[PDB]
RNA sequence: CAGUCAAGCGUUCAUAGCGACAUUGCUUUUUGAUUCUUCGAUGUCGGCUCUUCCUAUCAUACCGAAGCAGAAUUCGGUAAGCGUUGGAUUGUUCACCCACUAAUAGGGAACGUGAGCUGGGUUUAGACCGUCGUGAGACAGGUUAGUUUUACCCUACUGAUGAAUGUUACCGCAAUAGUAAUUGAACUUAGUACGAGAGGAACAGUUCAUUCGGAUAAUUGGUUUUUGCGGCUGUCUGAUCAGGCAUUGCCGCGAAGCUACCAUCCGCUGGAUUAUGGCUGAACGCCUCUAAGUCAGAAUCCAUGCUAGAACGCGGUGAUUUC
RNA sequence: UCUUAAGGUAGCCAAAUGCCUCGUCAUCUAAUUAGUGACGCGCAUGAAUGGAUUAACGAGAUUCCCACUGUCCCUAUCUAC
RNA sequence: UGAACAGCCUCUAGUUGAUAGAAUAAUGUAGAUAAGGGAAGUCGGCAAAAUAGAUCCGUAACUUCGGGAUAAGGAUUGGCU
């Protein structure tokens, strides 16, 4: 039951939920809410979305 | 003419009529067979359904795909405060059936149970069981004759019990009254146990234990008037049909010139007392100690209650029981648990359960964090906290 | 089947055109017949993450058509839940050519393959890439 | 459709499986014969949806017979508890083809069902083609389009109140009435029994799975009037913030509720019996499952279990109006 | 040779015209009484009682293909009245 | 706004006239949404949905040379300087 990391924003995957969507080359992405998966669906490019832990380390917010 | 394409019938022919129950608390119609060799104990308990969470257990069954491996399932938690015995009922056996011989009650009656006999408590004069308490003044001889009568006659003896409702988050203030039947020992032993427990409370640990088969009785949730499509599950009419499509196209034939009772018809769905068989107890918790939601593998200091408490019910502070699968009835609905009548040995009942992980996340949406410490650690400093 | 695969969740019913991913020359598979199901009035038989399903091709090799012929599906589109508790759904519903026993007509499949398919018929798992 | 006889098929051999030449019957799911009911009017085909009933039983359960070595297959008995599909063409009822499964058994209920629906055909009026007829017109010959009205009243059903038995409230019993679960695959058995080999099991244990039913929404999807938030377009309030309208202005996320074999859990064992196989035992000094009694035994019946509780079935218990 | 006028010429077709017919062959399909192209001793096609191709067009009828969608698998939810 | 007297909002002017209120059950009338399949339902793509404006390249068979044609099929569309 070890916790995973979300593949869109960066979170803590607890057993029970998650989406894969794969790619074809088997990158194996894991999401945590419908919001994150839906945001990935239209290629929102999580290099620009704001409220992100990925942004929390990239944009140097809350260090 | 014969049916063009035969199909299985819709709905059950053993659950009619689908009508409202006579009381909010579903009554029990069967009790475990009495064996006068075991020590006397209760065969049923009362509890209010609180909610369900997610737990992780071990899949231990030879022949399965994975052995000694993790798995997830749903488990319903019911808040069952310890019950207080207020009397016993002696049932004599007659050729026409069981008959109630006599009833004996306690000297001191709590306000919660006494409120059950009143419909307007504030306007009432609280003159309930007043002259009855005078029977115990001199030596209590007013019931010793009745006690001897219950000892001699009334081969079937059952104990009348009530719950303490001031310890639950529900703002109801009226104890629910049900009937509990004694199994084990002789009639004299059962009545002695009943009389020695007068004005006393008993814990749920003495009536239920881990790794047993437990059945649940409760009334379901009503939904009002509903057409046949969801009440029974019949095929809806096509779009091109006239005067609507959500009904039964044919309800019978010319002969007989009446509508068949087995024909699905629009009516009431829900709020029916229902019986759930083979529910497995996973763990029984105590309300007087912490680590309710902490297991041996996961020693995180947390309680069974999720973030912000259970939805529409509140928090858990008394004894709670979590059982595999869904329980009939919605939250805050009274559920009276009943032990398994038949000794199901088989293989699905002898396994040993070992809880690993307890989900205490926010069920009020899509919460992730389990404990405030984890949320603070992953969240850092805030603006609200100075 | 040398194993009892779990509860079936549908999503690939009869009348679906699904592509191919092996090296037999087949391109797309047209679902026409499914066994392992039962009988129900006005219920269209469907498929799941790996079933013994016959089909026919609609585009591709001129000789791989015009006859009923068995096939095996390796990828689905509807979300699938393993008992450990995970909602899995592959991007495109794809499958592999097969004989009634489970033998190969091509050489190797392309792309990933479900672990349940590996626990099923083993010869497709033999000539597979990554399994997940 | 089912019985009787037997010249024969079955390498020899009548009932393993068939049986000509004939005969005795069965129901009205075909079509016939009459017109007794209806022409001051029973809405006429087919299909969709749905309930129940019958056995002349396709499969499941339990058994018997076979030229039954296994498997497979054929016939028969108890048997309606349960199931009996999805699709190309045709309006089709019929018929044919593809595939599945245990198999896709045969029928009725005003040729079930139009104040439930569909309107393709038939079966008005328009119009075309071919034949007959000088002709208007006919064609159980072909094609196209062609308004399918109404329930509020009575009964019945689904549910829901309800006065009266001293009132009220609680705990209750249980006559009645319904009932539910069905079926298959895989590992071990076992490449074993059997068979020479090719071939090839069954009963226990386990994993489950098809359909159906009862519940609940923790998890996932859907639903957006939470109009909750954010963004966008046209117009208006001097501009900004904050804003109105565009019949819910649009999009993304979207809490709660609801719901989804598109989600989860669950669907019990005791007795008595049918078919049939057995014991003792005469009639019939022997034999005999039967005449008396008696054993085992089916998805059969009844109880264990569940649902509603006679609103004129019943029991116990608290207080029962100082005015 | 005949009652007479000669016995269907050029064209077309199981076509809206074919009872036999779900005629036969090829193609479309896993499967087609559907569609298209041919075969014609064609009950009963046929040249101004007019035959064919027809360029463009038809709220005319039918068949096939791509995206599409609750028509369906399999039903669920919201709104105003 | 906008190619437009298309659709929408506002100015002058006119109206606030359709018996009302509280509840939000089924079945209904009207408007939409539904993961996967994509016509497998139905006599029949019936209804709904799908592309829809402007700019740039290109646009087939046939033909009476006029058409098919917006054929089919590809890229862009905001704001500020």
């Amino acid at each position: 039951m070890k916790v995973e990391i979300d593949s869109f924003s960066g979170a803590k995957i607890y057993p029970g939920r998650g989406t894969l969507f794969v790619r074809g080359d088997s990158k194996i992405f894991r999401f945590q809410n419908s919001k994150s998966a839906s945001l990935f669906k239209q290629r929102k490019n999580p290099r620009r979305i704001a409220w992100t832990v990925l942004f929390r380390k990239h944009h140097k917010k809350g260090i | 003419s014969h049916r063009k394409y035969e199909a299985p019938r819709h709905g059950h022919l053993g659950f009619l009529p689908r009508k409202r129950a006579a009381s909010i608390r579903a009554r029990v119609k069967a009790f475990p067979k009495d064996d006068r060799s075991k020590p006397v104990a209760l065969t049923s308990f009362l509890g209010y359904k609180a909610g369900m969470t997610t737990i992780v257990r071990d899949l231990d069954r030879p022949g399965s795909k994975f052995h000694k491996r993790e798995v997830v399932e749903a488990v319903t938690v019911v808040d069952t405060p310890p019950v207080v015995v207020v009397g016993v009922v002696g049932y004599v056996e007659t050729p026409r059936g069981l008959r109630s011989l006599t009833t004996v009650w306690a000297e001191h009656l709590s306000d919660e149970v006494k409120r059950r006999f009143y419909k307007n408590w504030y306007k009432s004069k609280k003159k309930a069981f007043t002259k009855y308490s005078a029977k115990y003044a001199q030596d209590g001889a007013g019931i010793e004759r009745e006690l001897a009568r219950i000892k001699k006659y009334a081969s079937v003896v059952r104990v009348l019990v009530h719950t303490q409702i001031r310890k639950t988050p529900l703002a109801q203030k009226k104890a629910h009254l049900a009937e509990i039947q004694l199994n084990g020992g002789s009639i004299s032993e059962k009545v002695d146990w009943a009389r020695e427990h007068f004005e006393k409370t008993v814990a749920v640990d003495s009536v239920f234990e881990q790794n047993e088969m437990i059945d649940a009785i409760a009334v379901t949730k009503g939904h009002g008037f509903e057409g046949v499509t969801h009440r029974w599950g019949t095929k809806k009419l096509p779009r091109k049909t006239h005067r609507g499509l959500r009904k039964v196209a044919c309800i019978g034939a010319w002969h007989p010139a009446h509508v068949m009772w087995s024909v699905a018809r629009a009516g009431q769905r829900g709020y029916h007392s229902r019986t759930s068989i083979n529910h497995k107890i996973y763990r029984v918790g105590k309300g007087d100690d912490e680590a309710n939601g902490a297991t041996s593998f996961d020693r995180t200091k947390k309680t069974i209650t999720p973030m912000g408490g259970f939805v529409h019910y509140g928090e858990i502070k008394n004894d709670f029981i979590m059982v595999k699968g869904c329980i009939p009835g919605n939250r805050k609905r009274i559920v009276t648990l009943r032990k398994s009548l038949y000794t199901n040995t088989s293989r699905k009942a002898l396994e040993e359960v070992s809880l690993k992980w307890i989900d205490t996340a926010s069920k009020f949406g899509k919460g992730r964090f389990q404990t405030p410490a984890e949320k603070h650690a992953f969240m850092g400093t805030l603006k609200k906290d100075l | 089947a040398q194993g009892t695969k779990f509860r079936i969740s549908l999503g690939l019913p009869v009348g679906a055109i699904m592509n191919c991913a092996d090296n037999s020359g087949a391109r797309n598979l047209y679902i026409i017949a499914v066994k392992g199901s039962g009988s129900r009035l006005n219920r269209l038989p469907a498929a799941s993450l790996g079933d013994m399903v016959m089909a026919t091709v609609k585009k591709g090799k001129p000789e791989l058509r015009k006859k009923v012929m068995p096939a095996i599906v390796v990828r689905q589109a509807k979300s699938w839940r393993r008992r450990d508790g995970v909602f899995l759904y592959f991007e495109d519903n794809a499958g592999v050519i097969a004989n009634p026993k489970g033998e190969m007509k091509g050489s190797a499949i392309t792309g990933p393959v479900g672990k349940e398919c590996a626990d099923l018929w083993p010869r497709v798992a033999s000539n597979s890439g990554v399994v997940v």
